């Protein structure tokens, strides 16, 4: 294909990959580490922000000289997101919020926004989509958010063919949601299975199918290599910690196994436990 | 010759030759060159085994004080058995006269460490470790000074290369700054420009 | 000729004693320097309101990296690479190519204006003083993309003025 | 070949001084795990000193072997005081890949890597 | 409490703590450099575990000296 | 629409209080320290546009490097810029630290403060002129004026 894409020698700061990544969302969290191992890598990244300047200005010089660029978009029209996916190698879908606003519920984010981008991204010819997802969520109950993201999986599944459809389970790192909330609440527990997977696993993953052709279409799911109880995780969390709600129904309910589709080994990353990183990332206790 | 010819003086020559032939008479035991420059400086090439004995003669004596130390720079000349060359610049307070005491030295062994006698030494000597590798044996303090707790390479060889093996960068991966092998933006083009013809005559080597 | 200073006594009579008896006991230096910076009060301070009144300078300023051309004519440049040459964090980068014309011209002309350290070196050096230290002295730019400027900003950066340029070389060709 | 070495006369008091730096080193490693806040085991810092030590294993001369012992000391030195910072030891440590294995097969996608 | 079987007992359970030795195989000439396959790194790991412990400061010549779990075992009899 | 008008009127509001004081620290190494230190001259003011030198890192909004980012300097440099609340801005001065500059080839040089800190602007020169710099803070003042944070979290 056509020269600036064949790849060049050693990785990062300049030194030029194959890939073309326009990256959705972002601002958050799995994207600003996805957006990381890219400027690793040594990518050009388009990333669309519809927020404040700032906060990409913060995330923003992890990308050496001129590679990453920035654009604007909005979840109402079609306009700015052709202009996103003008020219892309390879674009992913990592948009989502946890909790319904004013403007957008947990329907049509996730109705609303992966129609139009996948409908332009098979248009506009781009390959190797990738889309987030989250794990076992079905049409079954007690989830409005997770009936919403299997709606979500049936519209990427039936338009655009040749995707990744993609779930982690709950992952934790520096910016984590749920373990802060752990660590911030104030209490009671159950039996409840779960099984945690840190970030970096899976954005190594994520970016090993990115570059990986031939293992497209088959969808994945990340597996903690613990999986254990609920009520011990959070007698850990209190123990390293020093001290003695859609969200709160999600964290609650179910975290199974699912052995139907592949996972980490199936394509060769190593996992990494919750103990030896939670001792890494669990500092802010007292003094 | 009398416009625009900085003109030299041979007074000082003569005085700075007499003195010259004078130390070498009184200190035969690591006297190799006493050479005398057009500018009239004096430059007393020595063995690396007499740099104690001759700088406590050199400081004291009532013929030539030299209270002062300057620049001790082990300019490293490749193709020679010995690389390094310790050069001690020594500079008078009655006199007004300027001594170069090139001594030589390779990359291993040790001279003797001026620190005792001359007690500007010290920080001077902990540079040249720092950016040569001459060790300097009988000497309290070697630390680094002028390069990162992390580095090593003796950066001011010839052998170290104009840029360097590590470079930061900062990541978020682990939130702190990192050190990766280096990855330019620009080549630094460097130009030939040994240009032939012989711009000197009186420094013709003598060919084979 | 050596004049040297801190070498007085103190006068052990009765009017030196009581003199700095007095500047101890009753704060009389010290009022002397409050007099002192009220006499430096009631002046009127030399400030400039900055961007209506803008600063003093020479002819001879090195700013903006403009490039020039011929009386209603094409471009001065040759690419004699004397500039590339010559600049002493090499920042100029010169591709240079022939025309459909015969007449030697470039491709790309670069200047880092991180990497620009403003000799004059470029100035001195510039035979046919195709490359001029601009006037004036103002980039203040948000990205570091822009930063990297071509040959065609160059020429649009030359073709916004040349009138200023033309007279500071009028005013001082004769010196350099 | 007139030579004077460091310390040594030969490679005895080698193998002496450099089984009492392992032994500061060994002694030396917790401390600064307290010390810093690391993020590391520590016996997994106790293996890479180990490998540190294992990777100048092929060195015969003696002037070499008592200025490594030098090298070791000050750096010791420097880390037993808290004048290094945590990028220093992190830059130690390899936690930044890196990745390229020395498989023939990887080193013929990626390009020109004899 | 200070025997000789109470000391060879300790002794054997921190060669027992220590993790790289395979296996327990206590002898009075097991002589744990090259019979059972180790270092003298791992030699003097073991002697400054030894030191740490319970013993006195332990010089390192004769730390060269040791080389053998039960000459050890005389080593700390012989000095304490 | 009138929800949308208050709310306009309080975000420029606390825009121009953001733009009124900008309280800077002084990082300043090398050379381009002096120019800093010129453009606290009697001359070119700094109390007119409300900035005042203040030495503590915790009360400072906006950030000046300038002077030459060494591999030495760097850890140092970012665990000032750690303890600095959320709204916070840069201003790299100076050839040397808004892209490696002269020293751009050597060890121990850190390639421009892109690779510690973000930047929000650059002002080459060197050192760049007193009446440059403070026309760089002036547009920085006019990028405090773009800022809408307040209507992009009322239509969020
Ligand atoms: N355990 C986990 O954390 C899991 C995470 N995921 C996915 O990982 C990603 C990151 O996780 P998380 O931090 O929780 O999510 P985030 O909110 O952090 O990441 C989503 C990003 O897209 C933006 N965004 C989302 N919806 C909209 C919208 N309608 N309009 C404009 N911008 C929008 C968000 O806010 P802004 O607009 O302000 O930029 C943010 O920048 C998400 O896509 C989430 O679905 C999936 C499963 C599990
Ligand atoms: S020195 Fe002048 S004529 Fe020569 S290449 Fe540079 S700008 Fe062109
Ligand atoms: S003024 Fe700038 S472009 Fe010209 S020679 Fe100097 S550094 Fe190079
Ligand atoms: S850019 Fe110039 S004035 Fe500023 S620190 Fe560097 S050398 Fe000094």
């Amino acid at each position: 294909l056509h020269h600036a894409v064949i790849p060049h020698g050693k990785g990062g700061r300049s030194s030029v990959s194959g890939i073309v990544a326009t990256v959705f969302g972002a601002t958050g969290f799995l994207g600003r580490y996805l957006v990381n191992h890219l400027g690793r890598m040594g990518s050009q990244v388009i990333v669309p922000y519809r927020c404040e300047p700032y906060d990409t200005m913060h995330l923003r010089p992890m990308g050496d000289l001129g590679q990453i660029i920035f654009m604007d978009w909005n979840g109402r029209d079609k306009d700015s997101i052709r202009r996103a996916v003008e020219h892309s190698n390879v674009v992913i879908n990592l948009v989502g919020r946890e909790w319904e606003t004013k403007n957008f519920d947990f329907e049509d984010v996730f109705v609303k926004i992966p129609q139009a981008i996948a409908q332009v991204s098979k248009e506009a010819g781009v390959e190797k989509f990738i889309h987030i997802s989250h794990l076992n969520a079905d049409i079954k109950s007690s989830s409005k958010y997770l009936r919403n993201k299997a709606v979500g999986e049936k519209e990427v599944r039936e338009t655009f063919p040749e995707a990744t459809i993609i779930k982690p389970a709950d992952i934790f790192g520096r910016e984590d949601r749920f373990l802060n909330y752990f660590a911030n609440i104030r209490s009671l527990g159950k039996k409840t299975v779960k099984q945690p997977v840190y970030i970096v696993d899976v954005t190594k993953g994520i970016i090993n199918a990115i570059k990986d052709p031939d293992a497209r279409g088959k969808t994945f799911a990340f597996v903690g290599p613990n999986r254990y109880l609920l009520f011990d995780l959070v007698q850990y969390v209190f123990a390293v910690a020093h001290r003695p709600r859609d969200k709160v129904e999600r964290i609650h309910t179910t975290d199974r196994t699912l052995p139907h589709l592949p996972g980490l080994e199936d394509l060769g990353v190593q996992a990494t436990p919750l103990e030896l990183k939670a001792i890494e990332v669990l500092r802010r206790h007292r003094t | 010759t009398r416009p625009t010819v900085r003109p030299r003086n041979d007074v000082a020559h003569k005085q700075l030759s007499a003195f010259g032939e004078y130390v070498a008479e009184i200190l035969p035991k690591y006297v190799q060159q006493v050479q005398v420059s057009c500018f009239s400086e004096l430059e007393i090439c020595i063995h690396p085994d007499g740099v104690i004995p001759v700088l406590t003669f050199l400081r004291d004596h009532s013929n030539a004080q030299f209270k002062s130390l300057a620049d001790l720079t082990a300019v490293d000349i490749p193709t020679r058995q010995n690389r390094f060359e310790i050069v001690y610049n020594l500079l008078s307070l009655r006199f007004n006269s300027r001594i170069r005491v090139k001594t030589y030295t390779d990359e291993l062994t040790p001279v003797e460490s001026s620190v005792s006698v001359y007690k500007a030494a010290n920080w001077y000597e902990r540079e040249i470790w720092d950016m040569f590798g001459v060790f300097f044996a009988n000497h309290p303090d070697l630390r680094r000074i002028l390069t990162d707790y992390g580095f090593e390479g003796h950066p001011f060889r010839k052998d170290f290369p104009l840029s360097g093996y590590v470079e930061l960068r900062y990541d978020d991966e682990v939130k702190r700054v990192v050190a990766e092998p280096v990855e330019l933006a620009q080549e630094f083009r460097k130009f030939d420009l040994n240009s032939p013809w012989e711009a000197f005559p009186a420094y013709r080597q003598p060919p084979e | 000729t050596y004049k040297y200073v801190n070498l007085r006594e103190p006068s052990m009579d009765m009017k030196s004693v009581t003199d700095r008896a007095a500047q101890t006991l009753l704060w009389t230096e010290l009022i002397r320097g409050l007099g002192m910076t009220l006499s430096y009060l009631f002046r009127e301070p030399a400030t400039i309101n900055y961007p209506f009144e803008k600063g003093p300078l020479s002819p001879r300023f090195r700013g903006e990296h403009a490039l020039r051309r011929y009386p209603s004519g094409e471009e001065r440049c040759i690419a004699c690479k004397l500039c590339e040459a010559v600049c002493p964090a090499q920042a100029i980068t010169i591709e240079a190519e022939p025309r459909a014309d015969g007449s030697r011209r470039t491709t790309r002309y670069d200047i880092d204006m991180t990497k620009c350290i403003y000799c004059g070196f470029c100035q001195e050096a510039c035979p046919v003083d195709a490359i001029v230290e601009g006037p004036n002295f103002e980039f203040s730019t948000e990205t570091h993309e822009e930063l990297l400027y071509n040959k065609e900003k160059l020429l649009n950066n030359g073709d916004k003025w040349e009138a200023e340029i033309a007279a500071n070389i009028q005013a001082d060709y004769l010196y350099r | 070949t007139s030579v004077k070495p460091i310390f040594s006369r030969d490679m005895n008091e080698a193998k002496r001084r450099v089984r009492e730096l392992y032994r500061a080193w060994y002694r030396e490693v917790p401390n600064t795990v307290h010390l810093f806040q690391l993020d590391i085991s520590v016996k997994q810092g106790r293996d890479k000193v180990r490998e540190m030590f294992k990777k100048n294993a092929h060195v015969t001369d003696p002037r070499v072997v008592d200025l490594l012992v030098i090298k070791g000391k000050m750096e010791l030195e420097e880390t037993i005081n808290v004048w290094k910072q945590r990028t220093h030891v992190m830059r130690f440590f390899h936690e930044t890949e890196a990745p390229r294995p020395k498989d023939f097969l990887s080193k013929f996608y990626v390009g020109h890597d004899p | 409490p200070l025997t000789l079987e109470g000391i060879k007992d300790r002794v054997l359970y921190v060669l027992k703590l220590y993790d790289k030795i395979d296996p327990e195989k206590l002898s009075v000439n097991s002589h744990f450099m090259k019979d059972l396959g180790l270092d003298s790194l791992d030699q003097v790991e073991i002697i400054m575990a030894m030191e740490d412990e319970f013993g006195f400061e332990i010089p390192d010549i004769d730390a060269e000296k040791l080389m053998c779990p039960q000459e050890i075992v005389d080593y700390i009899a012989d000095k304490k | 629409s009138r929800g949308e008008y208050v709310v306009a009127k309080l975000d420029d509001l606390i825009n121009w209080a953001r733009r009124s004081s900008l309280w800077p620290m002084t990082f300043g190494l090398a050379c381009c320290a002096v120019e800093m230190m010129h453009m606290a001259a009697p001359r070119y003011d700094m109390d007119r546009f409300g900035v005042v030198f203040r030495a503590s890192p915790r009360q400072s909004d906006v950030m000046i490097v300038a002077g030459t980012l060494t591999n030495k300097m760097a850890p140092a440099l970012r665990k000032v810029y750690d303890q600095m609340p959320e709204p916070r801005y840069v201003v790299s001065m100076g050839s040397c630290a808004n892209g490696g500059g002269y020293y751009h080839y050597s060890y121990s040089v850190v390639r421009g403060c892109d690779r510690i800190v973000p930047v929000d602007i650059y002002v080459p020169g060197c050192p760049p002129t007193a009446e440059a710099l403070l026309y760089g803070i002036l547009q920085l003042q006019k990028k405090i004026k773009r800022e809408k944070r307040l209507r992009i979290w009322y239509r969020r």
